[PDB]
């Protein structure tokens, strides 16, 4: 019923994996943000911390964690297009000239969202750049399935 | 603004100082990793792009020849020696140090050393069963002054 | 490609160890097939392929081969008609010289991988090391 | 089904010399020298006789292997001249041309 | 007379293809040879392992495309690897040579012990050399 009381506790399973001295791994801070992104509104701010902690921690950021903030911060049911965020144009930043590898069960989709993302904000720009990153190294192989393939 | 590597976090985990303390097979692959680990090889799964593509993944499944060819890839035989199969007196010991039966077998063995299409095993068992022959001929051999064994 | 074309391609890993290399002296290739002109082909395939990898070749051609048989036309009797076959062997010797062991792997492998339908080869390696320690100094 | 029974007896006879060849191999090296005593080389001349006759690596005969002929054959490819010369004819088999000299 | 591998004249209305025109002493002079391996040529094995695996890949492909066959096919082996290649009229619908090629090659494979694969080139009808 509550988020507040939801997402403490969230946190306290996290809180027993150091008493318990068990250390996360990716599919643990992944979980957590694809939970998130029910919570479009209040989850942003959570949503940022947890990727802050990815690195501080040694974890690397895969294709399917970035798949999760997009949808958090760019609603396809988005009323609110007059000021559009600008985390798109960070992330690419940050990706640019990465390869990138399977390691998780969405990161197939991160392509597919970010084109999607682009169309939206009518920016070709940035399309080149999402294009350009699928062509460094083989990160093809994470275009998408049949249904996600021909939306890229 | 959004600065994506800049501003508070969760703080609830500490920088990892020891990092991969357990060993990442603790135990034997439970199926339920096992079942990730072919699930994850899925996300990246694409079909072939070329003839080169096709021919890697063959390799890798062992389906085509590794390049440059060697006639003799995964054959080898019980990781033997050259003194092994040429060496094959010590075998003997069992046998007369001297007389008929030490002269034929000397030949036997002589043979065997020659032989490129068995294996020590398969040496070894060609003295094994002469042992035994003329174990069983023991009093045939007695006649003719020969003592073996 | 006419505008999208691949960024930073990925190369395969190449890692120098410590063990010392083969160094062969002569590596004979000798390549058999039925036709002259798939060797033509395949000898300027290999020549170009040496030249264009700093390697040393050289190229000759071995003596045909042809075997001959004799069979019995009919089916029944009729002893003194006879049909004749043969099968004609042809040969491109390709002499490499001053090859080490990882030079003669990957030009071996990229010429055998691309080695024509009914062409057979016979690789001759010729190797050259030093004297075994025990026998460099007479013991007694 | 094989060809015919002629090709069926001579199947077993192929596997049972197979079976039989280490056997026959060690008896009869104790046949063949003259250094073990006459007595012994006696023996082992009953013993290769009491194996079963199909274990004797001469019984066997090379058949067409599709046409189950027993002569004709030619031995690099295990056909009789008769088969050999429809594959042979129609270009079927890998660099075999008729001779003309 | 000699009556091996020659389609005897008839009156002018038989379609022969260019293979089936020429007789056997033409071969290695106007037509080359549908099967190409290593096994026939000096000082190499397996002769007769090649020929019997070729006698059994054309009855199969015969059978699995039945009436969809405009020429004999050409088998080409490199290395392990073995190849069909095959004209094939344009009878059957397209998936259906889909399921076939699937179907022939995964068989082929677990029969032989080798990569096989499939080469398909259709043609809108037999291709006619002369009328003989
Ligand atoms: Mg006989």
């Amino acid at each position: 019923e509550k988020f507040e009381e939801k997402w403490n506790d969230i946190l306290d399973l996290l809180k027993h994996m150091v008493a318990q001295k068990v250390k996360p791994n990716l599919q643990t801070f992944n979980t957590i943000l694809k939970g998130l992104r029910k919570c479009y509104s209040l989850g942003r701010i959570p949503a940022l911390q947890i990727l802050r902690e990815m690195k501080h921690i040694g974890i690397e950021p895969s294709l399917a964690t970035y798949h999760h903030i997009i949808h958090l911060f760019y609603p396809r049911d988005l009323s609110a297009i007059k000021m559009p965020s600008l985390i798109i144009y960070d992330i690419m930043n940050e990706l640019e000239g990465r390869t990138f590898s399977p390691q998780d069960l969405d990161d197939g989709r991160f392509f597919q969202l970010a084109m999607s993302v682009c169309s939206s904000l009518r920016d070709l720009e940035l399309a080149y750049q999402v294009h350009r990153l699928l062509n460094t190294g083989d990160n093809r192989k994470l275009v998408g399935h049949d249904p996600l393939r021909k939306v890229y | 603004r959004k600065y994506l590597f800049k501003g508070k976090r969760l703080s609830i985990f500490a920088d990892k100082a020891f990092a991969d303390e357990p060993p990442e097979p603790e135990a034997s692959p439970s199926l339920w990793e096992i079942e990730f680990a072919k699930q994850l090889a899925s996300v990246a799964d694409q079909p072939f792009e070329n003839g080169f593509e096709e021919m890697i993944q063959w390799t890798k499944e062992g389906k085509l020849w590794e390049f440059p060819v060697n006639n003799e890839a995964g054959l080898d035989d019980d990781g033997s020696e050259f003194h092994e199969h040429i060496f094959l007196d010590k075998y003997l010991e069992d046998f007369p140090k001297q007389g008929p039966i030490r002269l034929f077998m000397e030949l036997v063995t002589c043979g065997l050393s020659k032989n490129p299409y068995l294996s020590v095993k398969q040496k070894v068992e060609h003295i094994e069963w002469f042992r035994n022959y003329f174990n069983e001929k023991r009093d045939i051999l007695k006649e003719n002054n020969i003592a073996f064994t | 490609l006419h505008v999208d074309v691949p960024k930073d391609v990925t190369r395969p890993t190449i890692t120098t160890s410590d063990e010392p290399d083969t160094l062969y002296k002569r590596l004979s290739i000798l390549v058999k097939a039925h036709d002259r002109a798939v060797l033509d082909s395949y000898e300027y395939f290999a020549v170009l392929a040496a030249k264009e990898l700093g390697i040393s070749i050289k190229v000759h051609e071995p003596p045909r081969k042809i075997e001959r048989f004799t069979l019995l036309k009919s089916v029944h009797i009729f002893k003194k008609h006879r049909v004749q076959y043969e099968m004609r062997t042809l040969y491109r010797c390709l002499e490499l010289k001053h090859l080490t062991g990882s030079t003669a792997s990957v030009y071996l492998e990229y010429i055998q991988r691309n080695l024509p339908e009914g062409v057979a080869m016979e690789v001759t390696k010729t190797q050259i090391q030093q004297l075994p320690e025990h026998i460099k100094e007479p013991m007694w | 089904y094989y060809v015919d029974w002629r090709m069926l007896r001579d199947l077993k006879r192929r596997k049972m010399a197979y079976e039989y060849a280490d056997e026959r191999l060690r008896i009869n090296s104790l046949r063949k020298n003259t250094i073990l005593p006459k007595d012994l080389q006696e023996m082992a001349g009953d013993e290769i006789a009491a194996l079963p006759r199909d274990s004797c690596p001469v019984r066997i005969r090379n058949r067409c292997v599709m046409t189950s002929r027993p002569r004709g054959v030619k031995r690099r490819w295990r056909l009789s001249r008769i088969v050999f010369r429809h594959l042979a004819d129609h270009g079927l088999l890998s660099g075999v041309q008729r001779a003309i000299w | 007379k000699n009556r091996a591998a020659r389609v005897r004249v008839a009156k002018g209305n038989k379609p022969v293809s260019y293979e089936e025109a020429h007789a056997p002493h033409y071969i290695a002079h106007r037509k080359g040879w549908l099967s190409l391996h290593t096994g026939n040529l000096d000082g190499e094995d397996h002769a007769a392992e090649r020929t019997l695996e070729d006698v059994f890949l054309r009855k199969f492909m015969m059978g699995t495309f039945p009436g969809c066959l405009a020429d004999q096919i050409v088998l080409k082996r490199r290395a392990n690897q073995v190849d069909i290649c095959a004209l094939v009229l344009r009878q059957l619908p397209a998936h259906k040579f889909y399921f076939l090629v699937g179907y022939s090659e995964t068989l082929l494979s677990h029969f032989y012990k080798c990569p096989v694969r499939l080469h398909l080139q259709t043609v809108p009808s037999k291709v006619v050399y002369k009328y003989i």
